[PDB]
Parts: structure tokens; sequence; C-alpha cells
């Protein structure tokens, strides 16, 4: 009850929290480990588990 | 109202859910007014005023 204090928003919503974390699934499932090192380069994912 | 001998309301620790006493009893709420502080968003001096 405002007794001198107050909470601030985060920067980042749990929204574009949540599109950050699904955009990195994405990079780790459809690109495997390249897409932290430069261009994300495609390649099938039974190939990335061998 | 609540009970006769007890009326002054208090939810944790400072709302105070009365005036103090009135004679017609029975309270509602507490929120006159609550406000918070200010800040000022600049692109820099040598940029724009
Ligand atoms: C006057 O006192 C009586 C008490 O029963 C009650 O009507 C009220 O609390 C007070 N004010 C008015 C306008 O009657
Ligand atoms: C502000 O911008 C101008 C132009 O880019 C630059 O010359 C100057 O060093 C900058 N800083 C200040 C404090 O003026």
């Amino acid at each position: 009850k405002f007794n001198g204090l107050t909470v601030l928003p985060p920067l980042l919503t749990d929204e574009m929290i949540a599109q950050y974390t699904s955009a990195l699934l994405a990079g780790t499932i459809t690109s495997g480990w390249t897409f932290g090192a430069g261009p994300a380069l495609q390649i099938p994912f039974p190939m990335q588990m061998a | 109202k609540f009970l006769p001998f007890q009326q002054f309301g208090r939810d944790i620790a400072d709302t105070t859910d009365a005036v103090r006493d009135p004679q017609t009893l029975e309270i509602l709420d507490i929120t006159p007014c609550s406000f918070g502080g200010v800040s000022v968003i600049t692109p820099g001096t040598n940029t724009s005023n």
C-alpha cells in the first residue's frame, strides 16, 4: 500500500523472454550448434544427434 | 459495520480501513491519493535539447 515504496516492471516482459527462449530452441533444433557461431546452417536432426 | 465495540479496521500493517471512528460507523476503504517518482528521457545535449 504505497508506503514510500514501489516496484519497477522488468525491462523484458514474460512474452519477450518466451520469444527469446523459443528462438534459442528453434535454433538448437533445426541448426544444431552452428547458429551460435555465425550464420545458422540447417541440418537434419538425426544427423545432428549423430 | 462488523461489530459494535471494535470497528477500526487494518488489513496487514498500516491500511487503517476507517477514518478514525465515524458516528455513522461502517467502513469502505482507504485510498486518498498515492503517487510515485519521475524520470526524464534524454537523447543527449550534443544531439538535441
Ligand atoms: C447522528 O447520530 C445518530 C446516532 O444514531 C445517527 O443518525 C448518525 O450517526 C448521526 N448523524 C445523523 C445525520 O443522523
Ligand atoms: C556531440 O556530437 C558532436 C557531433 O557528432 C561531437 O562533435 C561532440 O564531440 C559530441 N559530444 C559533445 C559533448 O559535444
